[PDB]
Parts: C-alpha cells; sequence; structure tokens
C-alpha cells in the first residue's frame, strides 16, 4: 500500500528534472501483491540559478 | 534586493536572478558662487536628469 505523491519539488540540482516522492503505508506480506510502481518519480525542468557550489566568507580565500 | 529576467519562446526558455539599485540619474547643485560673507543670501538651484 503506497501513498499519494508529495508536492512537486524545486529543481536545481545540476541535473534538472523535478523531485516528487511517495512512501509506503503498508508493505506486501505473505506473498500478496508486491510494490514496484516507482517510489520517487521526476520529470523535465528549468534552471532559475545555474549550478554552482555554495558558501560564505570567500572574501579572504 | 533582487529581480528575475525571463525568456519565454517557442524555441526556448531560461531565467536569471539579477540585482536592483535605486541609483537613478544626476543631481547638479548650482550655487550662485563658491564664497560668501555672513548675511549674504546664497542663491541656489538644481539640474536633475
Amino acid at each position: 500500500l503506497l501513498g499519494d505523491f508529495g508536492p512537486w519539488s524545486d529543481c536545481d540540482p545540476c541535473i534538472e528534472k523535478q523531485s516528487k516522492v511517495r512512501s509506503v503505508l503498508r508493505p506486501s506480506q505473505f506473498g500478496g501483491q508486491p510494490c514496484t510502481a516507482p517510489l520517487v518519480a521526476f520529470q523535465p525542468c528549468i534552471p532559475s540559478k545555474l549550478c554552482k557550489i555554495e558558501e560564505a566568507d570567500c572574501k579572504n580565500k | 534586493s533582487y529581480v528575475y529576467l525571463e525568456v519565454v519562446s517557442k524555441h526556448f526558455s531560461k531565467s536569471k536572478r539579477m540585482p536592483i539599485t535605486y541609483d537613478n540619474g544626476f543631481l547638479f547643485i548650482h550655487t550662485d558662487k563658491p564664497v560668501y560673507t555672513p548675511d549674504q543670501s546664497v542663491k541656489v538651484r538644481v539640474y536633475s536628469l
């Protein structure tokens, strides 16, 4: 027994599709029908910031 | 502090994060002359662009 999906998540990894997740309410047992209907599914997306590494204090470094 | 440039087109899209300033134009303070005695009136005007 699966869950509905969560709200669509930003995309910005340097891999630009969108994250969306559902998790298991009840697990398959005693040979009943098991789950493989994808746990986390993502689809295409747009870069609002182009990929980079983050910090502060780069003044003197 | 910030705003977003955007491109929408059939062929493509993208977007930018770009800063914003309120520095706009030029104020030119025109005093009548650069030296006064006390109890003079200082004439003054401005040219703003």
